[PDB]
């Protein structure tokens, strides 16, 4: 599978600010 | 004529082509297709549920929870194909976001850092609050029905098992038996099987958590008793007090014939392990279901205090009462409620 990116690049996390 | 795939009729055309092979399972065949009319990506499950009545049960229940949640953490339904008369209806196709991975093949590939953990976690809280708050329980919660995409975002699916049961009535001695995978079920749906709660999913979640930390399962029983077995010999015999909460008199008994074990240390199992994770892991993992932490207060631990917000975390606007339970119904009148369920998407392309 892998390359998971960092949590900052989250729709949720991006969404917050 | 339709798209084929693995001598499979695939009958989604035109608007969905280019199929191609996910899996399959007792749920049916899932492929990848391209959405032509909104130019997405989606993945398409196939279902023949309509000779047998349980299958039937599930399909409707799953169509009516997904088709009224919304939520960012569940899998929504894009769309539902079926035949336009319910003499031709023998399959039925439901459309979803195609999602890049899941939580399963994840932990086959990759060590989670402590913060990927947390998130993820958070995010299957914030998920299972909704189907809560809605009076549902997911009953089959497990890493390969958590999708991800590589963003990091979330989303619960795999609805078939799932089920409404209102608050307002005693649901004991009513709820179907051996529900859940077996290495992520609850105690008490060995020890009280017709009888068990919403917290059933707050377990599932805490063998998610396990699992997360060190990348195997927490308690992978070969077989039903067995399962207990393994239960037990992490957590320890049951109290006395925890024992007398099990109404069952048959149960009781059978736990009280097993040789005492003691509790392992959380922190022997997982060395290296956050603290507070922990601490949840042990909250969720509690043998009586009536001191097992709530989603709520789950979300509230501080494991997930930078995440934690009730003002963006949604609840379910009108939550699902008793009505909707009463599908015990021949699989013929459950094919008449599908049909109607599904009529808000005909006609469907060509
Ligand atoms: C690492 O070593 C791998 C190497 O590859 C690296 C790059 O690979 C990328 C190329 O793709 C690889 C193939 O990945 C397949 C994974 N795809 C998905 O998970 C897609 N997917 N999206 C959704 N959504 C989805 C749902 C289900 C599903 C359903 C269902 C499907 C459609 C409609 C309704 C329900 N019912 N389910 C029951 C139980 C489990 C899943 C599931 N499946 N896959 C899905």
């Amino acid at each position: 599978t892998a390359q998971l990116k960092p949590i900052e690049s989250s729709i949720l996390a991006q969404r917050r600010v | 004529g339709p798209e084929m795939v693995r001598g499979q009729v695939f009958d989604v055309g035109p608007r969905y082509t280019n199929l191609s092979y996910i899996g399959e399972g007792a749920y049916g065949m899932v492929c990848s297709a391209y959405d032509n009319v909104n130019k997405v990506r989606v993945a398409i499950k196939k279902i023949s549920p309509f000779e047998h009545q349980t299958y039937c049960q599930r399909t409707l229940r799953e169509i009516k929870i997904l088709l009224r949640f919304r939520h960012e953490n569940i899998i929504g339904i894009n769309d539902i194909i079926r035949a336009p008369t319910i003499e031709q209806m023998k399959d039925v196709y439901i459309v979803q976001d195609l999602m890049e991975t899941d939580l399963y093949k994840l932990l086959k590939t990759q060590h989670l850092s402590n913060d990927h953990i947390c998130y993820f976690l958070y995010q299957i809280l914030r998920g299972l609050k909704y189907i809560h708050s809605a009076n549902v329980l997911h009953r089959d919660l497990k890493p390969s029905n958590l999708l991800l995409n590589t963003t990091c975002d979330l989303k619960i699916c795999d609805f078939g098992l799932a089920r409404v049961a209102d608050p307002d009535h005693d649901h004991t001695g009513f709820l179907t038996e051996y529900v859940a995978t077996r290495w992520y079920r609850a105690p008490e749906i060995m020890l009280n099987s017709k009888g068990y709660t919403k917290s059933i999913d707050i377990w599932s979640v805490g063998c998610i958590l396990a699992e997360m930390l060190s990348n195997r399962p927490i308690f992978p029983g070969k077989h039903y008793l067995d399962q207990l077995n393994h239960i037990l010999g992490i957590l320890g015999s049951p109290s006395q007090e925890d024992l007398n909460c099990i109404i069952n008199l048959k149960a009781r008994n059978y736990l009280l014939s097993l040789p005492h074990k003691n509790k392992v240390p959380w922190n022997r199992l997982f060395p290296n392990a956050d603290s507070k994770a922990l601490d949840l892991l042990d909250k969720m993992l509690t043998f009586n279901p009536h001191k097992r932490i709530e989603v709520e207060q789950a979300l509230a631990h501080p494991y997930l205090e930078q995440y934690y917000d009730p003002s963006d975390e949604p609840i379910a606007e009108a939550p699902f009462k008793f009505d909707m339970e009463l599908d015990d119904l021949p699989k013929e009148k459950l094919k008449e409620l599908i049909f109607e369920e599904t009529a808000r998407f005909q006609p469907g392309y060509r």
